[PDB]
């Protein structure tokens, strides 16, 4: 189950900011 | 003692499951279908993130519903499914639970938006008339479908001024209208609660949204948000009084046999009505027009019965120009 | 039965105007100098927009202070001017009023940041050690300058992960420390209030910030924000008791002759302490370390006197690695 | 005039 990186419950990727 | 004067028996005629939302059974889609990218809003009952659909690669909004009665979720879910496709209606794209915690998130269509505080200033007399006419299609649609958005105000309307596109959002307070039902007055947002919620007239109707459209508009043309600035629900009515004047607050009260808690009576007091022109200042003068006033005036009445229907307002001389540009 | 155990005089020795902020006289700069671009946040007492400097073309944050005692602004402002330049301290670039509405705004330096909720998880054992060591330089500095930030919690610390840059922000609660002064306990934010604010020990000190750092850090390694989740002030203490155990809450109380309102006594009750390792789950195990635990443990004490100083903590075995990396 | 918020004018999105 390659899991890791998830808020509440969604995986999320990067600081894509602006 | 009230009943809707338009669209009252629609939920009557429709199949019970249409409005019997506790009866809904959420058909969850696939989370991993999305990835989260940036937070972007955080409401009382939810947290908003901009995310993405990994399959189609389209930007999307992920609303993560904070702790609340499951039935208060099946509501919005249902309401949203019911409206989906509606003109200017935010569009639910998929709904989702989470593996463990078990928290639901609504994944909406994305709107590029500019906070009204930053955007509105920027609009032109026509810009406004248009956006309101757009905002109106939303409300008339959804009312016609048995629903009351019970939360109308700027922050819940997304505008992509770039594409002159508009969406009405957050239906977490929208509810189904059933004739004669006694609803809850702890709705809308202070500034935009209509009189009826402020004097406890529980069997309210779509009319409520009209008053919020009222404040919202009033404040746009006058450049004075919030228009009515209560620090508290009691104060709100008060602040309303000092503009529509108490001689009407009373005629209203008697008509519906409503009784002000004394004290509220007190705080309110005697006040004459202040005519709309007394808000036309120099900067705002370009947006204020005999029509804008008639229209506003016909939105902001103590008597919800006497407010314009959505439909009726979509014909008001204010919108003639826009309406033209439409079927063109 | 308290007095600061570090930097207690930082204001005593200094010229009175250094800390006598009501005496401040704001020297307003040029509004016209900036333009607003997008709203970005909106706090209890303020509204934040990202703006821009038309002269130099640099991004900036415009914080428009909502209605509050002028003296509560001259504080922010003064504190801010006092800190300016301090390591990892947000930087006040200019303060502006407005020819018309007479409406102060604080125009800070811009930080590109990622909401903790989306950023933190992303971090590595090291990453954390680092940012807290960074966050530490901010607190030690400012404490050394006679100031208490009084409201430390993720949302008030900006991190430009792309540049491993960090800023501590919202000095709206920060206040000058004067030995023996009885301050106000309606500060910090629920979750991150220290015991002293929850049992009413008003002559608190910098120590308070240590406990916030305490929760903040505790939650980051254990991946459990908020660590102590009170629904209410009383509850908070309670939730703290169920982890540090009541046998300490008591020793504390007697030491400072403090008395629990009965009832709060009640709600708290008897509870044994839960040792830190009972929070090391599988998902968080990579961040938890015999050191992270010693360090956390030395931040989270009922007794503010026994918490680490900022300085002291900047030497804890946890940071050795990082502290290496500056020396090089 | 340059439309204005509280006190500052507002930058722009573009259109040419
Ligand atoms: N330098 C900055 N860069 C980016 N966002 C900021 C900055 N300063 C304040 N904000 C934000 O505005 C919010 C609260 O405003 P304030 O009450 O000034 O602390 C924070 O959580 C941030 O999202
Ligand atoms: N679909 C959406 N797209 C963009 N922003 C949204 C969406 N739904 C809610 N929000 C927002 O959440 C913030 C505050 O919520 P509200 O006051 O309901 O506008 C706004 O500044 C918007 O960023
Ligand atoms: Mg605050
Ligand atoms: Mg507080």
């Amino acid at each position: 189950r390659l899991y890791g990186f998830k808020i509440h419950p969604m995986a999320y990727q990067l600081q894509l900011q602006a | 003692m009230s009943k809707a004067r338009v669209y009252a028996d629609v939920n009557v005629l429709r199949p019970k499951e249409y409005w019997d939302y506790e009866a809904l059974t959420v058909q969850w889609g696939e989370q991993d279908d999305y990835e989260v990218v940036r937070k972007v809003g955080r409401g009382k009952y939810s947290e908003v993130f901009e995310g993405i659909n990994v399959n189609n690669n389209e930007k999307c909004i992920i609303k993560i519903l904070k702790p609340v009665k499951k039935k208060k979720i099946k509501r919005e879910i249902k309401i949203l499914q019911n409206l989906c496709g509606g003109p200017n209606i935010v569009k639910l794209l998929d709904i989702v639970r989470d593996q463990h915690s078990k928290t639901p998130s609504l994944i909406f269509e994305y709107v590029n938006n500019t906070d009204f505080k930053v955007l509105y200033p920027t609009l032109t007399d026509y810009d406004i008339r248009y956006y309101i006419y757009e905002l109106l299609k939303a409300l008339d649609y959804c009312h016609s479908q048995g629903i009351m958005h019970r939360d109308v105000k700027p922050h819940n309307v997304m505008i992509d001024h770039e594409l002159r596109k508009l969406r009405l959002i957050d239906w977490g307070l929208a509810e189904f209208y059933h004739p004669g039902k006694e609803y809850n007055v702890r709705v809308a947002s202070r500034y935009f609660k209509g009189p009826e919620l402020l004097v406890d007239l529980q069997d309210y109707d779509y009319s409520l949204d009209m008053w919020s459209l009222g404040c919202m508009f009033a404040g746009m043309i006058f450049r004075k948000e919030p228009f009515f600035y209560g620090h508290d629900n009691h104060d709100q009515l008060v602040k309303i009084a000092k503009v529509l004047g108490t001689d009407g607050l009373n005629v209203y009260l008697n008509k519906y046999r409503i009784e002000l808690d004394p004290q509220l009576e007190a705080l309110v007091g005697r006040h004459s009505r202040k005519p709309w022109l007394k808000f036309m200042n120099a900067d705002n003068q370009h947006l204020v027009s005999p029509e804008a006033i008639d229209f506003l005036d016909k939105l902001l009445r103590y008597d919800h019965q006497e407010r314009l229907t959505a439909l009726e307002a979509m014909t008001h001389p204010y919108f003639q120009q826009v309406r033209a540009a439409e079927n063109s």
